[PDB]
């Protein structure tokens, strides 16, 4: 099918533009390329733009998304920002097939877009090794005093795997928490370059 | 590493003819082993949110749609089918595509529907 | 015959064509050498893309062009796409669609380059 070449990009502030790569495996296929970014609500958001936002691909070939600020300078300056990009990939099919049965399948890869201010006060490096995390009687609570979003995985509780979750900057996130989990907790993470980071042991605040 | 790849027998898939069923050849690899999930998307017609609408023009059937199944289990939109690890080897979604009823009195004609299938990334 | 379901979101596509008109942010490139990054205004035109560049007499002749040289560019307005091919004999354009790249190419007969 058509893949993209990265499952994240990181915009830096001041940066003209940004690139994503966009890949059609497919020789004998012809792809409509729809693309679009969405705020942190999963709403269309033109504060980003992704062009050419409408294009064919046709058979085994590489086509470049170029993604463009276009905050205006009004995003939080000391946190990253979430944006959310969406790739579309719109199978095409002969006309003699309109007088038949089908079902068309189209593909879509969602990734995250973070915008990232100049001159952060935190190294992006040590961020993981921040997160705290505060116990109640149902629930966990990840708690992130970073400038950056920080994705973590593999979230255990005792042998009790939990949800994964997505931590704001300078803010927390909560996951359910069975009764009975233990209260040894250990966590990893995927870092800028979408690697998962090796186990860390989880600090209670 | 880039995101993962979905290979198909064929991303247009040919329905028999109601009533009737087929498994959809769709599975999915990555370069780089990652858990991943999927989601269904588009127009349904049931307060389920399951049965997907037929779009067909020329001479559609009335009263059926098509539903998709895993395992046996109905895959309602926007409801996250979890894969589990996906790496290098080919992991099928598991699909069925299925026609169930709207409601409606069944006429003659076929069915064209089309569904979206998201895959977001952490 | 290719067919694309409006549903999903088309004649030019089911035709071949690769993009539709309208403003995309292209590496433009003249006589193979770069020159610029910025938004480009491609619109409906005799292609075998489809769709052709509007670029100014002004826009090019700060790349290299001597508008001096090309009959009757002196009537064009300022902001007036040139209809370059037809124009200057011989000069291409064409967009790489993948690249987002505007590739330029005008004969040495209308380019700038008199002895300095």
């Amino acid at each position: 099918g058509v893949a993209l070449g990265a499952t994240r990009v990181i915009y830096p502030a001041g940066q003209k533009q940004e690139q994503l790569a966009v890949t059609n495996n497919d020789e004998n296929s012809t792809y409509l390329i729809q693309s679009w970014v969405e705020n942190a609500d999963g709403v269309k958001d033109g504060r980003f733009i992704v062009t050419p936002p409408l294009f064919a691909m046709k058979g085994k070939k590489e086509n470049t998304l170029r993604i463009l600020d276009a905050t205006n300078n009004q995003l939080p300056q000391d946190r990253e920002s979430l944006f959310w990009m969406n790739v579309k990939a719109i199978p095409s099919m002969d006309k003699s097939k309109l007088t038949e049965n089908t079902l068309q399948l189209a593909i879509i890869s969602r990734i995250k877009l973070y915008y990232r201010p100049a001159k952060l006060a935190l190294p992006p490096d040590q961020a993981a090794e921040k997160l705290r995390f505060r116990r109640s009687a149902n629930s966990l609570t990840l708690i992130n005093p970073t400038p950056y979003y920080l994705t973590v995985t593999e979230l255990n509780a005792g042998t009790r795997v939990l949800e994964n979750a997505l931590v704001p900057p300078m803010g927390e996130s909560t996951v359910k928490l069975p009764s009975d989990a233990g209260s040894n907790i250990t966590y990893r993470t995927i870092n800028d370059y979408g690697a998962l980071t090796p186990k860390m042991t989880g600090v209670m605040e | 590493t880039g995101g993962c790849d979905v290979s198909a027998r064929d991303v247009t898939v040919t329905l028999p003819d109601y009533p009737g069923s087929v498994p959809i050849p769709l599975t999915v690899y990555c370069a780089k082993s990652q858990n991943l999930g999927y989601y269904l998307s588009g127009t349904t017609a049931d307060a389920g949110n399951s049965i997907f609408t037929n779009t067909a023009s020329f001479s559609p059937a009335q009263g059926v749609g098509v539903q998709l199944t895993r395992n046996g289990t109905i895959i309602p939109a926007n409801n996250t089918v979890s894969l589990g690890a996906v790496g290098t080897s080919a992991v099928s979604l598991g699909l069925t595509a299925n026609y169930a009823r709207t409601g409606g009195q069944v006429t003659a004609g076929n069915v064209q529907s089309i569904i979206g299938v998201t895959f977001v990334y952490q | 015959d290719l067919y694309f379901n409006p549903r999903f979101l088309l004649s030019r596509f089911e035709n071949g064509q690769e993009l539709p008109p309208g403003t995309y942010r292209v590496d433009i490139y003249l006589n193979n050498g770069y020159m610029a990054t910025r938004d480009v205004t491609f619109n409906t035109g005799d292609s075998e893309q489809g769709i052709v560049p509007c670029l100014t007499r002004a826009q090019l002749a700060s790349m290299g062009l001597n508008t001096a040289s090309v009959a009757g560019m002196n009537l064009l307005a300022d902001d007036a796409c040139v209809p370059l091919t037809t124009m200057v004999q011989d000069a291409t354009a064409h967009l790489d669609v993948g690249q987002q790249r505007l590739n330029l190419t005008i004969p040495q007969a209308f380019m700038s380059n008199r002895a300095r």
